[PDB]
RNA sequence: AAGUUUGAAAAGCACUUUGGAAAGAGAGUGAAAUAGAACCUGAAGUCGUGACAAAGACAAUGGAAGUACCUCCAUUUCAACGGCCAGAACCAGCCCUACUGCAUUAUCCUGUCGGGGAUCAAAAUCCGGCGGGCAACGAAGUGCAAGAAGGGUCUUGG
RNA sequence: UCGAACCACCUAGUAGCUGGUUCACAUCGAAGUUUCCCUCAGGAUAGCUGGUGCUAGUAGAAGUAUUGUGCGGUAAAGCAA
RNA sequence: UUAGGGAUAUGUGGCGUCAAAACUUAUGGGCUCAUUCUCGAUACGUGAAAAGGGUUGGUGGAUUCCACCGGCCCCGAAAAUGGAUGACGCU
RNA sequence: GAUGUGGCCUGGAGGUUAGGACGAAGCUUAUGGCGUGAGCCUAAGAUGGACCGGCCUCUAGUGCAGAUCUUGGUUGGCGUAGCAAAGAUCUAACGGAGAUAUACUCAACAUGCAACGUUGGAUACUGGAGCGGGGAAGGAUUUCGUGCCAACGGCACUCGUA
RNA sequence: UUAAUGAGAUUCCCUCUGUCCCGAGUUACUAUCUAGCGAAACGACAGUCAAGGGAACGGACUUGAAGGGCUAAGCGGGGA
RNA sequence: CGACGUCGCUUUUUGAUCCUUCGAUGUCGGCUCUUCCUAACCUAGCGCCGCAGAAGACGCUAAGGGUUGGAUUGUUCACCCACUGACAGGGAACGUGAGCUGGGUUUAGACCGUCGUGAGACAGGUUGGUUUUACCCUACUUAGCUGGAAAUUGCGAGAAAAAGAUUAUCCGUGCAAAGCGGAGGCGAGCGGUGGGUAGUACAUGGUACGCUCAUCACC
RNA sequence: GUGGGAUUGUGAAGGGAUCUCGCAGGUAUCGUGAGGGAAGUAUGGGGUAGUACGAGAGGAACUCCCAUGCCGUGCCUCUAGUUUCUGGGGUUUGUCGAACGGCAAGUGCCCCGAAGCCAUCGCACGGUGGUUCUCGGCUGAACGCCUCUAAGCCAGAAGCCAAUCCCAAGACCAGAUGCCCACU
RNA sequence: AUCGAAUCGCCACCUACAAGACUGGAGCUUGCUCCCUCGAAGGCGCCAAGUAUAUUCAUGAUCACAAGACA
């Protein structure tokens, strides 16, 4: 939420609303640690990054197996003290952004403001939904990364079996979200279908050695 | 390989530091029955003091079934609170966040007192910008654009109410600026809610409205103040044999040589009591009339003689219970003339106990100074007679 | 313990001003009162103050390489001139290229007879004969190679 | 001030024991082993090191091979020697 | 194994992130699933035996099963602050 | 551990060369330059006030970070620990620089506080084995009057065994 | 062996009690806050932990986990 | 349950060693207090027995909760009385002495026995025998003030926001629909604050409400 | 750009120049809740019942519901403790000439004593969902058949996790608000 | 209004979704055949608003942060 001062310069600068660049990664069906460390050596490479839908990473392993790994590590605790002890956070997002920062070298000011590049979401919220197409990361997808006959575990089921209380709601928000979507890309059919058309008959109205360029180039 | 025995108090109240405010507030509401009619689910009283009473007990397999049992009650006055605004909330993955407030078109000078250090000497301003904005037709539709805002994505709806300490005629609570609080209406749609809290706006609630007699209820109050208090009050450990160097009202050991530091678990002097509490399952015996309007409070079928609840002499350091008021069985956290909340139980309410029908017999109305043995002061004019004074004052009648 | 070692002379601060006084602010003496009385010089350490540099919590300090800002420093240059920065050319020396010949293969290659195989029937995988042979694509990842002269040099000096 | 007072002196008593021991960089660079010692927390003594050199600078060299020629009773084997 | 500097190339050790290097190499073959002690990735060395049983290998017989022998995994395997293939994680 | 060094450095001596009131020694440094280094040399003092540098040789009480090192000074802790036995003072007037001490607004409170000695009055204590009145030992002017409050009387002082 | 005597050592009984069950309330003087006055001990440098190795019990080292700065009153785990 | 054999595990015993500490790491027990472990006594589930029932045996998961009061003894151990669901076992510098206590142990006084010629000795008995310091750092407990997202700086721009002449150029509704409904000035509308008046409502001194005059704003 | 300050030490007075800093937030409420803490635990009686089992002697448990330990969090109506309200009385020695009023005995001493504090010495209150263990099953292969598992499923412990409860934004809340100001 | 900056791809066609042991559709023979939108491009943007009869660029002199940036 910006100062009055950052308005009001803005307002003298005459410049426009402002946006850096962002890569959107959309999570979903992602292996968690292969996930992590991509994303972290880009992050300490500069890029600004926003991961979504972090309820839906995969861990290799039935559920109970990755369950029991996080009972271990919550009862990590400093016994004199639990406040400043180890922090166990729940959410699948607070889950990856934990991934990572232990892929970095947090410790110092470079890991630091690579790790606060990071924007981590459950689902895809309103801010995120209409920025571009969001982005995969193929040598980190389980379609390729797991041989099938294994089981896996979905992170927000774990999640919400070790203390997180927000599965219902981001279940609700995406079904909402989807629909939402939905209805917008059926709407528009009509639109892109006429782009669709207008190419096909440019083509038959364009110059002729125009039309003999695309061909031996694969376009027409 | 020693002796054993249970640690000194409980973990799950720490730290033991003063609370934040001093109004009891509850921190979570009962689960909303879209089921039921809605309704509201608090509000704020005034502790006055304490009494007994005689009622005949309902619980068959007891041995005091069909008998009388005397019951100590704390007596909590309930002037009718006054709602102002509406605020909603809607759920997202980092929880509840709230969509606007609609405010009333009309406050108390009590209410807006509580937004200043310095109310008399202040240029008073509050809500006043508001008022004219909200009376005009883009007031209009942004509190229509507002109401449609919760109709569509609130799942959770409350009212804002205030206390009147006008109408609290007490002379020792000195404070003027009204108490505020948000109460969550519970039960049916949302849109049902919204409806509801519009109706309320505006408009004055009596705790009787919240609350009927013979339920419980769950009690939100500050515990009485004894600032910086040693271990032997403040945790219960044992006093040191009469021997000790150096002092005996202390923990001996805090703490083995390894970990090389002290635990959070050993007994240490500090802050003892001014902490937030929720005592949950206090029956109402009684939500009793302002006296103005039944003055025979504390007459019931078995004791005809007309008293009000306040005892011979005044609750002690309050004065009159002057309003509506609530009889709670047992005690509840915190001093006299301290604001508190009543909230509609958390816990299941389907035991023999918590359901039972309370019938009062007698309401114990003597002094609350020195062994009262009057129950009213006629009693004590029949016991006496003439004294000297009233035979002085019928001596300046006749003259 | 302790140098009286102020200054060439006491010229040892009249007088004004405010303060009870101690003193302060002025003014005078003196070459110099940061020479004002146990007064030459007046170090270190510690402290005050003004200006600035910034700075989370990595105790601080430290090393090495940069960078931002400063610099009461040094040195050099300022026109048919520079000893400063930078870019391309060439040269010499190094360092990466691109380009591969000789020998060998046979437990191998091919044709045809016989068998043996398998399915609806075949061909094939396989084994013995016989006649021929270079598996020659960039043949084969088998032994040895002896093929002189595009791009790198802020990794050298001109 | 007492299982031998206090003061001055002999007295800077002696200590194989504890502590300390003040500029640079250059060429070299160890030993905890041997023998004797009332010797074992110390010395002498040889070795290891440095500095001097002397002598005709390829010599009377070698922590290594090879060939020739001697020495050996450990590993293994044996109990039908 | 060492004057103080550059370039080039190695040693041991490495090449998912931390962390330089396969931005997770191959147009290589197999094997392995593991639930509160965490399977494994522990040269020196720093977490184990006698004994036994999922999978996929071998040898020798009988008509698919019989016995026997390996590999990897599992059991046997209990300690005191919360904790350690270095951490995250990896299938 | 040994050894070398037209290797560095300090106080004096024999020589030889210089410098200094137009400023020697000493001292200060974001004050540069030179040296691998010990160090040397320059600059600037809005420092100082009178001696002293280089080179060869001679000579010695000749080089410091530490020895529970010696002497002097400083220092964090720190405005901290604390200045709590022996019961206790209050009031007015006087004295005193010790006040009723003020920018505007401002009647006085909310902008000079806290502390004194004397006299009067009040209150209390010692309680005759006395914070009574006299002596020895010991002390030696502490006695008395006036004055004065720099230091001392672990707070204060107009008071004092100062 | 001994009457009497004993600030000698021991056991039991009556009385009695805050010794204890099991603590609670009150006072004076402190602590605490203010004015005035004002030290010492101690002080390599400094101070958050877990594990690991390590002179075999680390504040510094390796790998993790914490840690915004400054303060008042206490407290006795550690500062071997 | 388990001979005789055999393989472990554990550091709650004692021995063995001598690595750390001898310009000093306070030494037994108890008391007080917290925490941890499980090799489970009780409490929760479950197998199995020679398990009819009741009582029990053995095992499994489980350390969340609990596990006393006394006589003698310095004791830890013990074993006796009693209560109980049960009265399990251990670790934490043999947890814990600037927390205490000081009974034992372990100086100097003294008595005995034994030993010694003796001064004296005893691993034997007995009695008497100073328990010092926190105001520093951290830890812990409470208690105040206060910056700060480039974790103080960059101007280094990321909303769990909206949805459009590129968020500008209206408001409602509706699916990010289809459409649908309102939107130079005077006057008007809508209201905020003051007068007059009139019921009523609310807990009943103090606000709201209908009509009219005034001002104020915005349109 | 605006404003306010200031440069380096050897007088005074005016000029520049250059730095540095401020230039937008204050103040008052209601909330969110990540993270951390965390708590309830036992016994008995009634009834089941003298019945199920049993030749007989003997001899059970749960729905339920009535208490009680312990632990925890509070409270002060009652009862109890406490008194420098030195409250009101009483009483000793001394003392102001006496009565009066008192006073001294560091609260003289004695009885009663409100308020406050306070006792398992008194009184009140202490709650709900998942997910697994061990284990028992279902379906069902490997392997005709079988099998509880191997792939799936079900039920399931005082365990674990979350809710309720306590702290809570260095968790930097673009959560919602009141009023000024700035921007406009 | 300091203020000179580093950043150099736009979009109202990507900015919906699911599956990888089955990907547009069929068929029966179940891995082959037949059909198609034939299974390997998100759309633009890169100097004439569009593929051609054009039209100003200098001397900023041979590299220098692009001396400029609302596409
Ligand atoms: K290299
Ligand atoms: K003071
Ligand atoms: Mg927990
Ligand atoms: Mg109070
Ligand atoms: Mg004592
Ligand atoms: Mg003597
Ligand atoms: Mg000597
Ligand atoms: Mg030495
Ligand atoms: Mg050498
Ligand atoms: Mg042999
Ligand atoms: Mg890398
Ligand atoms: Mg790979
Ligand atoms: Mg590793
Ligand atoms: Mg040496
Ligand atoms: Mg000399
Ligand atoms: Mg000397
Ligand atoms: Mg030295
Ligand atoms: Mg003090
Ligand atoms: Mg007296
Ligand atoms: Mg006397
Ligand atoms: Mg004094
Ligand atoms: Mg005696
Ligand atoms: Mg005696
Ligand atoms: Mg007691
Ligand atoms: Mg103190
Ligand atoms: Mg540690
Ligand atoms: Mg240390
Ligand atoms: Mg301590
Ligand atoms: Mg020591
Ligand atoms: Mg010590
Ligand atoms: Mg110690
Ligand atoms: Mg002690
Ligand atoms: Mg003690
Ligand atoms: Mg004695
Ligand atoms: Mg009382
Ligand atoms: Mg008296
Ligand atoms: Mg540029
Ligand atoms: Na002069
Ligand atoms: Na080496
Ligand atoms: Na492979
Ligand atoms: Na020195
Ligand atoms: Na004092
Ligand atoms: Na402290
Ligand atoms: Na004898
Ligand atoms: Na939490
Ligand atoms: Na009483
Ligand atoms: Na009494």
């Amino acid at each position: 939420f910006p100062s009055r001062k950052d308005a009001f310069r803005a307002q003298r600068k005459g410049a426009k609303k402002h946006r850096p660049e962002i890569i959107v990664i959309d999570l979903k069906d992602h292996v968690l640690g292969r996930a992590a460390a991509v994303v972290a050596k880009q992050l300490l490479l500069g890029k600004k990054i926003t991961v979504v839908r972090c309820e839906q990473l995969n861990i290799a392993g039935t559920e109970i197996r990755n369950k029991i790994k996080y009972l271990q590590y919550l009862r990590k605790r400093k016994l004199t003290n639990p406040t400043k002890g180890p922090f166990h956070h729940r959410a699948p997002s607070d889950v990856f952004v934990r991934t990572v920062r232990s892929m970095l070298p947090r410790y110092t000011k470079r890991g630091m403001k690579a790790l606060n590049s990071l924007v981590a979401y459950e689902g895809i919220p309103p801010n995120v939904v209409r920025t571009g197409g969001r982005v995969v990361i193929p040598r980190a997808q389980r379609h390729v990364c797991y041989r099938s006959e294994r089981p896996y575990t979905v992170l927000g089921n774990m999640c919400k079996h070790v203390g997180w209380k927000y599965s219902d709601v981001v279940a609700n928000l995406e079904k909402a979200r989807v629909e939402k979507a939905s209805r917008h890309h059926e709407k528009q059919a009509k639109l892109r279908d006429a782009w669709k058309s207008a190419r096909k008959e440019a083509l038959a109205k364009m110059p002729k050695h125009n039309v003999e360029v695309l061909k031996k180039f694969g376009y027409a | 390989c020693k002796f054993e025995h249970p640690r000194h108090g409980h973990l799950g109240f720490l730290p033991r530091k003063r609370s934040r405010q001093i109004r009891g507030r509850a921190r979570a509401f009962p689960k909303d029955d879209a089921t039921q009619k809605p309704h509201l689910t608090s509000f704020m009283v005034f502790k006055a003091g304490m009494t007994h009473i005689v009622r005949d007990v309902d619980r068959p397999g007891s041995k005091v079934n069909k008998k009388e049992v005397v019951e100590p009650v704390t007596i909590l006055e309930a002037p009718p609170m006054v709602i102002v605004g509406i605020v909603g909330y809607r759920q997202t993955p980092v929880g509840l966040k709230t969509i606007g407030t609609v405010w009333a078109h009309h406050t108390s000078v009590e209410f807006r007192r509580r937004y200043y250090k310095n109310w008399k000497q202040s240029a008073q301003l509050a809500f006043s910008r508001q008022k004219q904005f909200a009376n005009t037709k883009e007031g209009k539709v942004a509190e229509a654009r507002t109401l449609n805002a919760f109709a569509k994505k609130a799942s959770v709806i409350r009212v804002i109410a205030h206390t009147q300490l006008r109408k609290l005629r007490n002379h020792r609570v000195g404070v003027k600026k009204a108490h505020v609080q948000e109460i969550q209406v519970n039960g049916g749609s949302v849109a049902a809610k919204i409806a509801l809290a519009k109706s309320l706006l505006e408009k004055e609630v009596r705790v009787d409205s919240v609350f009927q007699q013979s339920e419980a209820c769950d009690v939100c109050s500050v515990t009485k103040g004894h600032g910086t208090e040693g271990v032997v009050k403040r945790w219960g450990v044992a006093c040191l044999p009469r021997k000790t160097h150096r002092g005996l009202r202390k923990v001996a050991c805090i703490g083995a040589w390894h970990p090389a530091r002290v635990m959070y678990t050993v007994a240490r002097a500090g802050q003892h009591g001014y902490h937030h509490r929720t005592q949950l399952n206090k029956k109402i015996y009684q939500i009793g009339r302002s006296v103005a309007v039944e003055p025979n409070q504390a007459t019931t079928t078995y004791d005809l003689t007309a008293k009000t609840i306040t005892p011979m002499g005044g609750f002690v350091g309050y004065g009159t219970v002057r309003n509506d008021y609530v009889m709670l069985k047992g005690s509840v956290s915190g001093p006299r003339r301290r604001v508190m909340t009543l909230r509609r139980p958390m816990a299941p309410q389907t035991s023999r106990q918590l359901k039972e029908k309370i019938v009062l017999k007698f309401i114990d109305t003597s002094s609350k100074i020195g062994h009262g043995r009057f129950q009213t002061k006629k009693e004590k004019n029949q016991w006496f007679g003439p004294l000297k004074k009233d035979r002085i004052r019928r001596e300046e009648r006749l003259r």
